[PDB]
């Protein structure tokens, strides 16, 4: 509970990056490629169009 | 698995510290060294008295 | 998880969680239900009564 | 109901998606940027090469 851990929680707990892992791991178990490296680069690149 | 590998920020800024507690025992090592001097230049002195 | 596949929710009672075995469980037991998506799902509806039908367990997994 | 589920258990509880994912968001919440997904972007395509 060093303020650095602290600061880690308010950033993990935070809307913006946890909503994206939400997201992208619901796509990710949908289409369930046999290379997800490459398949996040593609999801991600889409999304950051908009 | 971040928090097992890494730092408690007391021992940290302990360490950060101790520098300087290393350049006051230096000073006073210099000091000593200083009076072990004097004290031989005042036996010289006493012997040519 | 163990309560979702009973169907049940989180404030089940001891009743409740007879119910939804009692249903579960005479729906897809082997003898009964003679094939299809029926393999894991007595499974762990075994499972799942057997954690939740005795207090010590059901608490320990209830905390954790 | 458990077809639909364990589907989806398998693949992710399968090293090579959790092992991926563990490790990025460990480099995230070491990183801290202020927008996650180029970040991303940028940490798969640096990765995509090992």
């Amino acid at each position: 509970q060093t303020p650095l851990y602290e600061k880690m929680r308010d950033y993990a707990h935070s809307n913006k990056v946890q909503e994206l892992l939400q997201k992208m791991t619901a796509d990710l178990f949908i289409e369930r490629p046999a290379d997800p490296v490459t398949w996040m680069i593609k999801w991600l690149s889409e999304e950051q169009k908009r | 698995r971040l928090v097992s590998s890494g730092d408690p920020v007391m021992r940290e800024v302990e360490t950060a510290f101790m520098p300087w507690l290393k350049e006051q025992a230096i000073g006073y090592l210099a000091r000593g060294v200083v009076a072990r001097r004097v004290v031989d230049k005042l036996v010289e002195d006493a012997a040519a008295a | 998880d163990y309560y979702e596949v009973m169907g049940l929710t989180r404030s089940a009672n001891d009743i409740d969680i007879r119910r939804a075995y009692r249903r579960l469980a005479l729906k897809y037991h082997p003898d009964i239900n003679k094939d299809g998506a029926a393999g894991d799902e007595f499974l762990r509806i075994c499972e799942a009564y057997e954690v939740l039908c005795d207090p010590k367990t059901k608490g320990f997994y209830d905390l954790y």
